């Protein structure tokens, strides 16, 4: 913003939000895995008990 | 007559806008019937961040916390040089194309406005920097 | 549809752009960043002259 | 420096024309800058002769050198000439070229910037 | 083709009651299915094929 006018900056700044707004989904997708492998852990544990 | 005047008995109230966001609701005539705020109370921020007019009991996230900055400070390195760019372009001969002179301008203040001064200089379009924001920023060389 | 109209230098035909910042464009007239329509400007030396 | 610099010492024959420039270094005179000159004699005040606008345009002259001296000001080199023409004997003087600072938006209500000034002899 | 609007799909007769200042109509999906004929002031509909 301190290098570009209004009219080719939201070419560049698009290509970085897409970017950071796709790193924070796939986080969030391993994270389902993930929570969906302890819980059928913490089933194993609440029979043994 | 001409001078004063009798009239009868009136009220008027007088309120000033403000930049505000609203939740308004439309009933099936399609007129507006109802409306909550959105930074009045925290019943109300939570009831415009759920998208409903009524809340089930627990507890809720709403938005964040922050600190606005209070004064703004500018640091500079104090030179004023004044760059001699009228050295380059008013020369009265400029080497050929096979042996272009490069000359090297350093340790003074740039403007370009005087640059933008003259009426020839048409074909000024600039790839990395908008050439309409050259004033604003310190260059290495 | 409505039409603004004025006769200034040749030089000054640049500045009334939108975003755009120099003598015309900060004390005689000024345009919005967001803009819809456009201009037109025709070199008239035989009329005003 | 921000500073205004003056034109060296030169002697002209009488009958003839003059001319006087005096420059800046470091400082431009924007749209609101004005400046006035002054001659100093030996030994004798200070008589003022006129001042000009870089903005506007409008200049003034004493009425007694109404037609014996032409004031122009010029924005690409940011400086001001003087042309006069047929000198006499009491134009053996000193010149000088007075301007205060000012930048677009306001400044001081007085003359502090100077320079050294021209001798002009007759001979 | 309702001024420069286009589209496809049927149109049927509608019973929504436009105030005088209201041309269009809209759904949670932003996009027009109720439009006024210019020429005869009747309330339209559209729906997709």
């Amino acid at each position: 913003f301190s290098r570009l006018d209004k009219v080719e900056a939201e070419v560049q700044i698009d290509r970085l939000i897409t970017g950071r707004l796709q790193s924070l989904q796939t986080y969030v997708t391993q994270q389902l895995i993930r929570a969906a492998e302890i819980r059928a852990s913490a089933n194993l544990a609440a029979t043994k008990m | 007559s001409s001078s004063g005047w009798t009239a009868g008995a009136a009220a008027y109230y007088v309120g000033y806008l403000q930049p505000r966001t609203f939740l308004l609701k439309y009933n099936e005539n399609g007129t507006i019937t109802d409306a909550v705020d959105c930074a009045l109370d925290p019943l109300s921020e939570t009831k415009c961040t759920l998208k409903s007019f009524t809340v089930e009991k627990g507890i809720y996230q709403t938005s964040n916390f922050r600190v606005q900055p209070t004064e703004s400070i500018v640091r500079f390195p104090n030179i004023t040089n004044l760059c001699p760019f009228d050295e380059v372009f008013n020369a009265t001969r400029f080497a050929s194309v096979y042996a272009w002179n490069r000359k090297r301008i350093s340790n003074c203040v740039a403007d370009y406005s005087v640059l933008y001064n003259l009426a020839p200089f048409f074909t000024f379009k600039c790839y990395g920097v908008s050439p309409t924001k050259l004033n604003d920023l310190c260059f290495t060389n | 549809v409505y039409a603004d109209s004025f006769v200034i230098r040749g030089d000054e035909v640049r500045q009334i752009a939108p975003g755009q910042t120099g003598n015309i464009a900060d004390y005689n007239y000024k345009l919005p960043d967001d803009f819809t329509g456009c201009v037109i400007a025709w070199n008239s030396n035989k009329l005003d002259s | 420096q921000m500073q205004l610099v003056q034109s060296g010492p030169e002697v002209k024959k009488p009958g003839t024309s003059v001319k006087v420039s005096c420059k800046a270094s470091g400082f431009t005179f924007t749209d609101v800058s004005s400046l006035q000159w002054v001659r100093q004699a030996r030994g004798q005040r200070l008589e003022w002769i006129g001042w000009t606008v870089v903005g506007t345009g409008n200049t003034n002259y004493a009425p007694r050198f109404q037609e014996r001296v032409t004031i122009t000001t010029d924005k690409s080199t940011s400086t001001a000439y003087m042309e006069l023409s047929s000198l006499r004997s009491e134009d053996t003087a000193v010149y000088y070229c007075a301007a205060p600072f000012c930048s677009e938006t306001s400044c001081s209500d007085g003359f502090d910037l100077w320079g050294q000034g021209t001798k002009v002899t007759v001979s | 083709n309702f001024n420069g609007l286009k589209g496809t799909g049927v149109l049927t007769e509608s019973n929504k009651k436009f105030l005088p200042f209201q041309q269009f109509g809209r759904d949670i999906a932003d996009t027009t299915d109720a439009v006024r004929d210019p020429q005869t002031l009747e309330i339209l509909d559209i729906t997709p094929c």
